[PDB]
Formats: C-alpha cells, structure tokens, sequence
RNA sequence: CCGAUAACGAACGAGACUCUGGCAUGCUAACUAGUUACGCGACCCCCGAGCGGUCGGCGUCCCCCAACUUCUUAGAGGGACAAGUGGCGUUCAGCCACCCGAGAUUGAGCAAUAACAGGUCUGUGAUGCCCUUAGAUGUCCGGGGCUGCACGCGCGCUACACUGACUGGCUCAGCGUGUGCCUACCCUACGCCGGCAGGCGCGGGUAACCCGUUGAACCCCAUUCGUGAUGGGGAUCGGGGAUUGCAAUUAUUCCCCAUGAACGAGGAAUUCCCAGUAAGUGCGGGUCAUAAGCUUGCGUUGAUUAAGUCCCUGCCCUUUGUACACACCGCC
C-alpha cells in the first residue's frame, strides 16, 4: 500500500517471484521445512494446510 | 435523647473504637483533639473525614475514639476509618439516608479504605526462611 | 487545656522552666558525671535534665495512674549497640528516675500510691498543668 | 568570630584548635570523650567553644584537673587508672605515661611467666577467641 | 477546603497532563487529588492499577528506597511535601505542573530492548508503554538526587527540587534528563 | 577527590559578603552557605540564626532537621 | 530526511515476543494519520486503548 | 477436564480435607476479657476549659443487686461460591474484563507408585554380626582438649553514614513465656542503697488474675554535627568493679572506666522473590546455673519491580533417534 500510493500507473498487479526452493535434507530439517514423524505417521504422504 | 453511636475501623491489628455522640462535637483521639497525635504528616490524613464532607458535619457531634493495639501508623488508618465509619452510622440509624449517602458517596469515590477494611494481614514466617518468602543462602560449592 | 490538650512535647519545656525559675526541687551530685542509662554513648548536653525529665516524669504520672521505679526506667529506653552485635533495649538508669521520683516528692508534685508505686498529689496535679493553661494561652502558634 | 589560635599545643601532644573543645581533650592517650566532658564540667569552661580560643588559664585548668582529677570532686568511674598494684594508687594516666603503664604490666605478666604475657610475647590473641579464621595478618 | 480537595497547602486542580499517552496513567487528579502522599495503597495488586496511583505517592515510595531506609514512608513523605515548597519559590505556579512536566519529558518517547539476537546482543528499537520510561525517570531523577546528596548536605528536598526543575525543563541539567537522552541515543545507534 | 575543608568562623570580609551576599540567594540552608562560602556549616547552621538579627532572610519554615531558608522578602 | 513523532496505540495486544518475554508485538494506529498501520515491539507492559512512541515510523518492528 | 475416542466404566496421587489467615453493630455468652458506654451516683484536684452554670479530659471510688457485648475472648453460624453481566474462547472445558464485594488464587500440613550403600548404629532398653572386656574402649575425678594458628572455603552480624550520626523528648504488640518443674530448683511486680553491673528491701503469680493499658525499635517527634575514616565505625588490647557458678586460668557472662583498628559500597562469581511480598526493626520462644552473632515465630515499619517467557539452569508430558540399560558423570 506504499507502493500503490506511490504508483504512477493506475490499479497494478505488481509482479511475482517464482523460486524453485530445493533443499538437502540436511538444511530441509535444520531450517524446519519438514519435521520428523510417527512410525505410522511417516506413511502418510499427503500436503495438509 | 442523644445519638450514642459506636464504631470501629481496623489496620493490621489496629482497633480503633471511635464514637458519636451528640453535642458541639469538636471530635478526639482516646482523650486529644485532631490536630496532635503527631505522626504528624499524615494529621491531614486523620482530618480528611472532616476535610471532605465539611466542618459543618460534625457541629452536632461529638466524636471520641481510643485506640490500642498495632502501630503508629496503622493506628490513625484505624482512627480515620472509624471517625468516618462512625459518622456514617450516624446519618443512617436516626438522622436520614440521602446524607448518609452522600457521605458514603463523598468517601467512597476515594476510600482510602475509608468504610472498607484493609483485607491484608501479614505472613506467617515458613522454616528455612528470615521472612514468609526469603531463604536462608544457600551454599552451594 | 489538660496535658493532653496542650501539643503535649512544648509541656516539658515549660515545666522544666517552671521548677528552674522556682528555684528549688533538690539538684544532687551524681549529675555532672551522669551517664544516664548504661544505654547511651554519652553524657547530655543540655546540662539540665531532671528539670526537663522531672518535668516528664511528673507529667507521666498524670497520664498514667501509678508508676514505679521499675516503670520509670523502662520507659526511658533505646537501642543499645553491644557493638557489632544487634541492638538490644537495655532499661533506663533507676537511681536518677527514683532520685526524680523523691525529688518530686519534696516539692510534694508526687505521693507514694497505695499498692505500691508513685502517683501525683493533688498540689502537683497543679503546678504540673496550670502552666499548660500558659502553654496553650503562652500562644496560638 | 576570632580566629586567632590557629590551632593549639597542649599536654606535650599536638591538638586541633577549629575542632570543639570536648572533641579536642579526647585526642590525648588516656582521655576519650566520656572523662573529656566531665574535665570541662568540673573546670566550667563553657562546652560550647572550639580549642582554637580560650585562654592559657583555660588549658591549665584542663590540665591541673585532667592530670589530677580525684581532687576536683571526679569520682572513680573516670580513673582508667584503678588500684594500680605498684601501691595501691588509683589515678588517671595520660600521655605516653599510659604506654609505659601497658608495657610495665604487659613485661610485669611476662617476667611472671603467666599466661597473658606469653601471649602479646608471641602476638596473639590473649583474649581467648579462636584464632582460625580471625586475627590474620 | 470543602469546596474544593487541595493538598496540605496545594492546588491540584489548574493541573494538566501535557502530553497525550501519558494521560491516564499520570493519577494527579482523576477527580482524585490526594492530599498526602501516604496511602494505604494495593496498586501493586493488579497490574494497570498501578498507574491509577498518584504520580506523587509513586514517588515517595520510589524515594524510600535504598538498603538503610526501606518502609520509612513517614520519613520521605516530609522528603517530598517538603520539596515541592522550594519549586514554586523558584517557578511560581502549582510545583505539581513541575513534577507532572517534569516526568513527561524527564522519561523518554521510546527505548532499546535486549532481544537475544544470536550472541552479539543487537538491541532493538521499541516504544514502550509509559511505564519503563515513566518508572526509569522516577529512579533516575530519585537516584540522581540520591546521588548528588551523598557528600553535600544537600537537603534531599532540595536535590530533589533540582531535578525535578532540571527535568521539568528540558534543562538538560539532572539526572533523569541525562539518561532519558542516552537510551534514546543508545536506540538511534541500533537503529 | 570530593574534599572540602573549610574555616570555622567567617572572616570579616566574608561576614559582609554573608551580610551582603545572602540576600542575593533564595533557596538557602546550612549548605547553600557552606559550598558558595566557605563556612564549616555548624557556623553555618549558626550564622543563620544570626541572619534572624532583623530577618536579613526569610524562614519559610524550620522542619526539624531542616531550616528551608527563602529570599529577603522583597517585591 | 523524515523525522516525525507519531504517537499511535495498536488497537489490540497482539502477542509477547522477545527472548526473554519482553516485547509485546502492537498493530498500532498512526493517531497523526488514521489510515497508516504499522507493526512495532514494544517493551513496557502495554494494553487496548492505551498512546505510544516510535522515532521512526517505517520500520515495522518484525519477528525478534 | 471435555472431546475427539478399540474403549467403557474404576482406584491411588493432585483435587476434596485439616489447621490457618483475613467480611461478619447477624447469635451465645463471659468479674480468669473487656469492659462499654453509661447511670454516670461519685473523689476529685483547676488535671484542665470556663465569672459561674456547664464542659474536655486522664486518674481513680469504686463497688455493684448498671448494662452490655461497640473492640477482647471463644463457641455455635453464615459467607465466597468464576456466584452476576460484557467480551474472548471448537462458542464445550474454560480464559479475560467489569458489578456487587474477601472476585473465581491469604499461607502451611497432610503428600502416591517407586526409588537412592543419601543420612542416621553417637535420638532410641531398636540392634545384626564383629571387636573390647578388669591394666578393662565397663563408670568416672582432675586436669586438658574439643576454642588451639603461616593459610582455605561455609552459612551470620556491623559498617561504611547525614533520607544520616550521637543530644532532649512521645509513644504504638504478639506469639509466647513463666514459680513453686522426676530430685533442686522460676516468673517477677513495688521499697531503699549504688553510677552500673548490680546491690540490698520487701509484694502477686496452675496464671486471660501477677509480671502485665506486656508502656519498643525502628519508628515518631525535640536539640548537636557538618561531609572529617569524623561523633560512623567501632575491632584489638590497659586497667578496675559486679554476677553465675565449689571453680572462669582457656578475656564464662555482665557492668564501669581506658586503648582505640580495617571498612568511604566491595575484584572473579552467584540466591530471593510478586503483596502485606523484599528490606529494616525489635521483641518472644527454642537453646539457658551461667548465658547468645544460632535458629523458629511474632508483629511493627513497610518499598521498588516481573504478572511473562523459556533466553540460561533444571522439571513434566508427547513424537523420535539411540552400539547408552553402573543409563552420557555412558558407551568407545
């Protein structure tokens, strides 16, 4: 909202950055991107927000 | 027939019995007018009953408290609280009510504890303590 | 105007002047090397205190009805450094509160009570609080 | 307001004019503030003064009384010189009077082989507290 | 004295609080102007009750600190009914208005929090709520004074009645103001 | 360092300056006489009620430890 | 530059972070302008309704 | 706890309980409380006001066949129970704010399973075994030591001063405690004497009566002092005098003199805790012939600040890894 009052244009999308993040495993569990489950857990390989 | 009104208001172990009586009324402390006692900066402190609601409030009161018990200081919360306890009961049991209410009113909106008791008592100490809390050092290497 | 209604620490002031300006009560001579109680450091200055302590310990008595020497000397405490050990109350001297006491007795302030212990006479019930008539009406201040 | 003596000497010991009389008696060895008044009440010079004025007559009379004190009514509190033992004198020692005293009694205990004196010989305590933890240096 | 709550021989009304954010936890006057600074007192109870708590009685007991004098609030409530009668000898006017605009611009407008930040500890910039500005100002100013009457004579009424001048105006000439400068400075460092 | 020693009684020069100085202060006590004079402070404490000769000075008010000591009175 | 002094109070108290427990996070009103939102530290115990001090009023304070 | 729920309904711990601590002009009462205020009947001295009537007031003259429980006491009671309202909350369990009011928490004791060469044989006439057993390690008398001192650490106190130091004075308790006790022994009121320690006179006391309106310190109030290692501080010694003890040498304890130290806020570290809390402050108790710088209680004066987090230390669960199971102070 910076931004878009101080646009020159009208309205504006403004763009996205597409990264393809991609880590070791090492660095996925230090940097807590995954965690480390229950042995019946462990299965269960679905994405769940 | 006159008022005989007795009431008491207490700090720590402060019982301060003061009393109404009907009269000129120019109010004391077991046998001392107001303005000794002489912790001395508190005094207004004692006073304010009177400070507050007007001299006027007293001029059919005579009013004789004693105190014994706890503290120096406590001892005048004690005596300030019963003279307006007292005073209180006063303008209920015979006089009216709207005055009695606009005392409690004039008091209450800044208490001091001034109808109310203190709830607050003291500690007991616990072993392995100088205090309630405190501990003894502990040594440690 | 009794003790109590006059500020009660500007009494002793006057009735010390009183029994000085009388000119009589019976000043001894354990006085210039007194100590006073083995309480104190020191020896006081005000070179003059059984006039001003006479004067406490009569009114005292008009305060409280019997008091004995034992009573005298506790009253008059303090703390005591044994040092670098804690405080402690340590009694006041007997010799100088009794020596008051007798000396009282010679102007006739005092009497020996039944049932043991000094009270005031009548006569000095007098001297005592007349002055505090002259205390209050010396000024309003 | 005076302030002419700029100090003064008394006694054979060096002493303070500006501090106050009572205070100014207490410095000389055998006094103190106790005896230090009651020399100035005896004398009647009047307490509320500095040691700095005075006259000479003043000081002596501080110094007859002090020196010999039992003669001017002082009673026998305010002798730290009591039963002597070398006759039985019962005085007041002053001055460096006081240190040959101590020394004469503290060589008196050790020439009677007795405890005490071995004591300071060695440099001890003589008063029997523990010496493990205090009395290090 | 019916007509009106004073204070010993004080005005506490023709008394404003000269800084919003403050107001409201300055108590010089709800409707309730004390006349003493002593009071019973249970506003260390609950927890924003304590601003409900009269900026002058807050400061006696602030000033009734220190190993050798704890609890003697009969003795520093002369301290500070004694201090305010040397103010408006100097400045004229309520010595309330010089205490109340005195801890206005005697504590901060913003402060420098340790946050753990790894090891090297890098401080942040934070507001506060009026409270570790308020209470910092009330010790710095009850300390300064403190401070500067060890080794004078000073009266503490009198050292007190300095800073509370000192800081009243942003006189940059106590002990409170000269603190109330430096977290300030210690905050624009860190950013 | 703080060290502060100073003379008992004023000297006459200083008297004057204390007879003519002190009505140039306001806010005076034992100490505002014994840090801008250099008096003991007990003289002080002294040279005070001394100064009461005809009130030179103006007691607001003697709290028994401290004096609490004011300008002349003028206007 | 730019060197205002805005007192604004976040409308509500928001959480209690810090290391130690120290900094209550605020969403806090511009009170100067009542459209600028921002979200600061704060380390004295703040409440809802209560007006507080930023030097700068840009950099909004975030995950400490 | 509810709920999701291969579980359902139970038991010990927590909780409930006990003691305690605080609202109870609500009740039952109380000369071993207080009393209260009377009625005030007085003495009563001008104790004081007031010309005098009258009054303010300590003391007493009480007693009582006043009257009563206003505070005191201790019995029965009640109450306080997240009880109401407004938020927040899976709109459950609850949490938060406010009302009336003690707001749901005043503080201990009690405290499971299961442990631990924790400590204790020197608390036990509890004691296994072992030693020792008359010259006795059986029991003691006298003395001595347990106290000794170049150093090291541990809990305390007092200071460093003037928001204080010593100099007048005023004046506010609580929990206790007390004799006359299992073998010889107190609590102490009031007279003289002495400075004081104390001494010497005499008085009440199975005590709510006597100590004892427990008449305190800080505290509070009245003068000195002037920031001087000074009047703080107050050690170490000189000398007297008391007291306990048959006896204090190995200063017993106390007093009286006399000397008169380091410390001007503490280097590296680290414990304590949130409300009547820390701190100061005496005071009891315990310890005691003598006696405490020890503790355990008690008020009293009474603050600052957190009201949250796991950042350090250490604890709980869950998942997980584990070559550890004398458990990482491990294994290798």
């Amino acid at each position: 909202r910076d931004i878009s009052e101080a646009s020159v244009f009208d309205a504006y999308v403004l763009p996205k950055l597409y990264v393809k993040l991609h880590y070791c495993v090492s660095c996925a569990i230090h940097s807590k991107v995954v965690r480390n489950r229950s042995r019946e857990a462990r299965k269960d390989r679905t994405p769940p927000p | 027939p006159l008022q005989s009104v007795q009431v008491f208001g207490r700090k720590k172990t402060a019982t301060a019995v003061a009393h109404c009586k009907r009269g000129n009324g120019l109010i004391k402390v077991n046998g001392r007018p107001l303005e000794m006692i002489e912790p001395r900066t508190l005094q207004y402190k004692l006073l304010e009953p009177v400070l507050l609601l007007g001299k006027e409030r007293f001029a059919g009161v005579d009013i004789r408290v004693r105190v014994k018990g706890g503290g120096h200081v406590a001892q005048i919360y004690a005596i300030r609280q019963s003279i307006s306890k007292a005073l209180v009961a006063y303008y209920q049991k015979y006089v009216d009510e709207a005055s009695k209410k606009e005392i409690k009113d004039i008091l209450i909106q800044y208490d001091r504890t001034l109808l109310v008791a203190d709830p607050r008592r003291c500690e007991s100490k616990k072993f392995g303590g100088p205090g309630a809390r405190a501990r003894y050092q502990k040594s440690y290497r | 105007v009794t003790v109590k209604d006059v500020n009660q620490q500007e009494f002793v002031r006057a009735l010390a002047a009183f029994l000085k300006k009388s000119g009589k009560l019976k000043v001894p001579e354990w006085v210039d090397t007194v100590k006073l109680a083995k309480h104190k450091e020191l020896a006081p200055y005000d070179e003059n205190w059984f006039y001003t302590r006479a004067a406490s310990t009569a009114r005292h008595l008009y305060l409280r009805g019997g008091a004995g020497v034992g009573s005298m000397t506790k009253i008059y405490g303090g703390r005591q450094r044994n040092g670098v050990m804690p405080s402690h109350f340590s009694r006041g001297s007997k010799s100088v509160a009794r020596r008051v006491l007798q000396a009282l007795e010679g102007l006739k302030m005092v009497e020996k009570d039944q049932d043991g212990g000094r009270k005031l006479t009548p006569q000095g019930q007098r001297d005592l609080d007349r002055i505090a008539g002259q205390v209050a009406a010396a000024n309003k201040k | 307001p005076e302030k002419f003596q700029h100090i003064l000497r008394v006694l054979n010991t060096n002493i303070d004019g500006r501090r106050k009389i009572a205070f100014a008696i207490t410095a000389i060895k055998g006094v103190g503030r106790r005896y230090a008044h009651v020399v100035l009440r005896k004398a009647d010079i009047d307490l509320t003064k500095r040691a700095g004025e005075l006259t000479e007559d003043e000081v002596e009379r501080v110094i007859t009384i002090m020196q010999n004190p039992r003669q001017y009514k002082i009673p026998d509190w305010f002798l730290n010189r009591q039963k002597d033992v070398k006759d039985g004198k019962y005085s007041q020692v002053l001055a460096n009077g006081l240190d040959n005293k101590l020394r004469e009694d503290l060589e008196r205990l050790k020439k009677i082989r007795a405890h005490r004196g071995l004591r300071h010989f060695w440099g001890l305590r003589v008063r029997g507290q523990h010496t493990k933890t205090t009395g290090r240096r | 004295t019916p007509d009106i709550k004073l204070f010993g021989k004080w005005s506490t009304d023709d008394v404003q609080i000269n800084d919003i954010s403050l107001q409201d936890y300055i108590a010089v006057k709800e409707k309730y102007a004390k006349y003493l600074p002593h009071s019973a007192g249970r506003y260390a109870a609950k927890r924003f009750r304590k601003a409900q708590c009269p900026i002058v009685e807050r400061l006696t007991n602030s000033m009734m600190m220190h190993g050798r004098n704890n609890g003697k609030k009969l003795m520093t409530v002369r301290i500070v009914k004694h201090a305010f009668e040397i103010i408006h000898l100097l400045t004229g006017e309520n010595p309330l208005q010089v205490l109340v605009n005195a801890i206005i611009n005697s504590g901060p407008r913003e402060d420098s929090t340790r946050i753990g930040r790894a090891g090297t500890v890098r401080r942040q910039a934070v507001d506060v709520s009026p409270l570790r500005r308020v209470n910092q100002a009330i010790w710095l100013l009850c300390t300064g004074a403190r401070e500067a009457a060890f080794r004078n004579i000073k009266t503490i009424a009198e050292c007190l009645a300095d800073e509370l001048i000192n800081a009243a105006k942003g006189s940059s000439n106590s002990y409170a103001i000269k603190k109330k400068d430096e977290l300030e400075r210690v905050a624009k460092s860190n950013r | 360092r703080d060290k502060l020693n100073n003379l008992v009684l004023f000297d006459k020069a200083t008297y004057d300056k204390l007879c003519k100085e002190v009505p140039n202060y306001k806010l005076i006590t034992p100490a505002v006489v014994s840090e801008r004079l250099k008096i003991r402070g007990s003289l002080a404490r002294a040279a005070l009620q001394e100064l009461l000769s005809k009130g030179l000075i103006k007691l607001v008010s003697k709290h028994r430890a401290q004096v609490i000591y004011t300008r002349n009175t003028k206007g | 530059r730019v060197q205002p002094i805005k007192l604004a109070r976040v409308t509500k108290v928001l959480g209690r972070t810090g290391s130690q427990g120290q900094c209550t996070q605020v969403r806090v009103e511009f009170m100067d302008d009542t459209s600028r939102s921002i979200i600061r530290n704060v380390k004295g115990p703040v409440r809802e309704g209560d007006v507080l001090t930023l030097l700068e009023s840009e950099r909004e304070a975030r995950r400490l």
